[PDB]
RNA sequence: AGGAUAGUGGCCUACCAUGGUUUCAACGGGUAACGGGGAAUAAGGGUUCGAUUCCGGAGAGGGAGCCUGAGAAACGGCUACCACAUCCAAGGAAGGCAGCAGGCGCGCAAAUUACCCAAUCCCGACACGGGGAGGUAGUGACAAUAAAUAACGAUACAGGUUGUAAUUGGAAUGAGUACAAUGUAAAUACCUUAACGAGGAACAAUUGGAGGGCAAGUCUGGUGCCAGCAG
C-alpha cells in the first residue's frame, strides 16, 4: 500500500461540491461589536457555569 | 447674508508703501465669497480703490461659514503695480500672462543657439550659399 | 572564587574570553563566519525564483506513511538545485517541467519541517501566479 | 533635501494575544463606551501608560524639587483640565488610580449620550460621523474628541443642522413632497 | 646640508648612524566596512542596526597626467592608454546619466521621458536673467495619525422597572457625481457648497483560525496511513 505522483488531488477532486448559501450579512464594524457585546454581557445564556459559545445542536 | 470682515495682525508697511494685516469673512449660509468681492467690501470699507487692494490664501474653518485671508491695502493702481508679482495682476487683470513657449521649448531653443558663434543671419545665409 | 578574574584593571581578559566563548553560541557564529551568504541555496535572501527540473514524491518519516509532492529546481541567481515542496491537495497539477517557480523557506530557519525529509523550501507562486490564488481559483495559470 | 518630518504611533498590541480575562475586560469596555475596535482600547492604555511612567518616576522623586514639581504640576493640570481628574485631585498619587473606564468618560461620543442627545450610544456615534454635533462655534466629526470641562458646557446640534435649525435633508426633500 | 612646496616634514636627494613597531596583539588576512549625529529592542546591565533628509570623506567606466584659475589633480574641462561604444562618402569625426526623468540588464527587491521659478536659497555685470538645486502634480497598503461599512421608534410577541426574538415605518447621512468660490505660478486635492446620491440601505469586509500551547464545535457528507494538514 504505497502511492505516487498520479493520485495528486484526489480528495478535493472527489469530494461531493456544495455551494455557500446565500444568508443576511453581518454587520461590519462597530455594530459587530454591538452584537458581541450583547450575545456575551447583555443576553448571556449561561449554563450553571459552564459557557459555551460554539455548542453543537444537540 | 451679513457678510462682515473682520481684521487683526495690521503691519504699515512703507518700506512696500503698503499695509499688512489678516482678513477674516464671518459668511454663514454661503459657501464663501470670491476674493474679488472682498476687494470690493474692502474698497467700500477704506474708501480705496479696487486696484490698491489685492487679498489671496482664503481658508475656511471646519464646519463651514468662517474663513481667513490675507491681504494689501496699496495707495495708487502706480504702488500696486510697482510692488506685485504678475500672477495676481493676471488674477485681477492688472496685466496678461506673457506667451511664452513651454519651459522644455525655451531650453531647447537656448540649447540649439549654443551650436552658432555669430549671428543667425550669418549661418542663415551661409548654409543657404552652402546648399545651392 | 567563580573562576573569573575579578580585578579593576581585568577588563581585556574579561572582553576576550567573551569573545572566544560566543562562537560556540550557533548564531553568533554563523552570523560572523558569513555561512548564509558563502553557502545557503538562496544566498541569503528570503525568497528565489527557479526552474523545476522534474517532480519527485518523497516518502514520509515514520509513523506517518505518505507521499509528499516536491519538485526538483535549478536557482535562476546561481544555478543551485534545490527541492521545494508544494502545499494544498491538488497543485503539483499546477507545476509543470520547465516552469519558473518562487520559493521561500519553511519557516524553521533552514531545517526541514514536519515528516518530509531533506526538503527546506516551500513554493510560492507559479509562472508568475501565487498556488493560493490557483488553488482558490481567483486566478488561472498563464501559458 | 528638507528636515525630516517627525511622527509616532500611538497603541501598543499585548504580548498575550489570548487572555481570556483581558479579552473579556477590553469587550466591556468596548461595549460600555461604544467604541470602534481595541485599539481604542489600546490607546488609552498606552498613553495612560506613559502618563504613569513618567509620573511614577515624579513620584519616586522628592517633594519641592523643580523636576518634580514642574512636570508634576503640568501633568496634573493637563489631567484635570480635560476631566479625566477632580477638583480635590491634584496631589499626583490619585492619577496612578486612573483607569480606562475614565479616559472613555471624555469622548464625545459618550457626552453626545449622556446629555440626552441620542437614544443610544450606537445613535451617537451615527450623529457624530453624519455631522449634527457641535462643540461650542467648532462642528466636530471625530468621536474621540476629548472634551475638557470648558467644552462641557457647549455642546449641542449644529448651528446648520437638520435637527439644529436648517434644510431637513435629502429623505426628507424627496417623501414630504409627495 | 640642500632641492621642492604656499609652508613644516624622508616630501625628495647626498653623506652618515642603525635604528623604528610588536603578546598591553605589531605585521598579515576577512569584511555580504565610508565614519559620525543617530535607529530598533529596551527593569538594570546589554544586544543588534546606521547605503540613505544633517556633518565629515571619497568618486564620476578604469588608471594616469595637466590647463585655467584665489581655489580643481575638475570629468555636464582637456590629454593619453585600457574597456565599452556612435557616425562615416573609409579620408576622418565624436563620447562618459553614481544629476532629473526614461530604457536594457540584474535580480525577492523600488515610481512619470509631466508643470513651474510662486516659496527656499544660489549664481551673474544683475531690483529685471538662469537654476530638473528646489518647489508642484503622476505612480505610491514602505511606515505613521484620525477614522464609514449604520441608526431610531411600533404590533403581537418573549421575558424578570428593561435586556430582550422577527418586520412595520419616519427620518439622518457621506462614499461618489457636479453648479460655484477658494486653494494655486496655473492647476489638482483638502476645506466650503447649488442640483443629485441607500432596505437585500447588492453602496453586500477581509485575512487567518476552531485538539493543546491558544480564543473558538467531538454537527453533517467525502476519503480510508491514500489524498492531504501539521512552526
Ligand atoms: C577555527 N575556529 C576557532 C577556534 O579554533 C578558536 O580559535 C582560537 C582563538 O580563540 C585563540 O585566540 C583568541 O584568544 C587570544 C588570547 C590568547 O589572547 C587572542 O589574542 C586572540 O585575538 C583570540 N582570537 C587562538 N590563540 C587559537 C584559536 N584556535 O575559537 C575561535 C574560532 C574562530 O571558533
Amino acid at each position: 500500500v504505497h502511492g505516487s505522483l498520479a493520485r495528486a488531488g484526489k480528495v478535493k477532486s472527489q469530494t461531493p461540491k456544495v455551494e455557500k448559501q446565500e444568508k443576511p450579512k453581518k454587520p461590519q464594524g462597530r455594530a459587530y461589536m454591538r452584537l458581541l457585546y450583547t450575545r456575551r454581557f447583555v443576553n448571556v445564556t449561561l449554563t450553571n457555569g459552564k459557557r459555551k459559545m460554539n455548542p453543537s445542536p444537540a | 447674508d451679513a457678510v462682515t470682515i473682520r481684521t487683526r495682525k495690521v503691519i504699515s508697511n512703507p518700506l512696500l508703501a503698503r499695509r499688512q494685516f489678516v482678513i477674516d469673512v464671518l459668511h454663514p449660509n454661503r459657501a464663501n465669497v470670491s476674493k474679488d468681492e472682498l476687494r470690493e467690501k474692502l474698497a467700500e470699507i477704506y474708501k480705496a480703490e479696487k486696484d490698491a487692494v489685492s487679498v489671496f490664501g482664503f481658508r475656511t474653518q471646519f464646519g463651514g461659514g468662517k474663513s481667513t485671508g490675507f491681504g494689501l491695502i496699496y495707495q495708487s493702481v502706480a504702488d500696486a503695480k510697482r510692488f506685485e508679482p504678475a500672477y495676481r495682476l493676471v488674477r485681477y487683470g492688472l496685466a496678461e500672462k506673457v506667451e511664452k513657449a513651454s519651459r522644455q521649448q525655451r531650453k531647447q531653443k537656448k540649447n540649439r543657439d549654443k551650436k552658432i558663434f555669430g549671428t543667425q543671419r550669418r549661418a542663415q545665409k551661409r548654409a543657404a550659399r552652402r546648399n545651392a | 572564587g567563580k573562576g573569573k578574574p575579578r580585578g579593576l584593571n581585568s577588563a581585556r581578559k574579561l572582553r576576550v574570553h567573551r569573545r572566544n566563548n560566543r562562537w560556540a553560541d550557533q548564531a553568533y557564529k554563523a552570523r560572523l563566519l558569513g555561512t548564509a551568504f558563502k553557502s545557503s541555496p538562496f544566498g541569503g535572501s528570503s525568497h528565489a525564483k527557479g526552474i523545476v527540473l522534474e517532480k519527485i514524491g518523497i516518502e514520509s518519516k515514520q509513523p506517518n506513511s505518505a507521499i509528499r509532492k516536491c519538485v526538483r529546481v535549478q536557482l535562476i541567481k546561481n544555478g543551485k538545485k534545490v527541492t521545494a515542496f508544494v502545499p494544498n491537495d491538488g497543485c503539483l497539477n499546477f507545476v509543470d517541467e520547465n516552469d519558473e517557480v518562487l520559493l521561500a523557506g519553511f519557516g524553521r530557519r533552514g531545517k526541514a519541517k514536519g515528516d518530509i525529509p531533506g526538503v527546506r523550501f516551500k513554493v510560492v507562486k507559479v509562472s508568475g501566479v501565487s498556488l493560493l490564488a490557483l488553488w482558490k481559483e481567483k486566478k488561472e495559470k498563464p501559458r | 533635501p528638507r528636515a525630516p518630518r517627525t511622527y509616532s504611533k500611538t497603541y501598543s498590541v499585548p504580548k498575550r494575544p489570548y487572555e481570556s480575562a483581558r479579552l473579556d475586560a477590553e469587550l466591556k469596555l468596548a461595549g460600555e463606551y461604544g467604541l470602534k475596535n481595541k485599539r481604542e482600547i489600546y490607546r488609552i492604555g498606552f498613553q495612560l501608560s506613559k502618563i504613569r511612567r513618567a509620573a511614577r518616576d515624579l513620584l519616586t522623586r522628592d517633594e519641592k524639587d523643580p523636576k518634580r514639581l514642574f512636570e508634576g504640576n503640568a501633568l496634573i493640570r493637563r489631567l484635570v483640565r480635560i476631566g479625566v481628574l477632580s477638583e480635590d485631585k491634584m496631589k499626583l498619587d490619585y492619577v496612578l488610580a486612573l483607569k480606562p473606564e475614565d479616559f472613555l468618560e471624555r469622548r464625545l461620543q459618550t457626552q453626545v449620550f449622556k446629555l440626552g442627545l441620542a437614544r443610544s450610544i450606537h445613535h451617537a456615534r451615527v450623529l457624530i460621523t453624519q455631522r449634527h454635533i457641535a462643540v461650542g462655534k467648532q462642528i466636530v466629526n471625530i468621536p474621540s474628541f476629548t472634551v475638557r470641562l470648558d467644552s462641557q458646557k457647549h455642546i449641542d446640534f449644529a448651528h446648520n443642522s437638520p435637527y439644529g435649525g436648517g434644510r431637513a435633508g435629502r429623505v426628507k426633500r424627496k417623501n414630504q413632497g409627495k
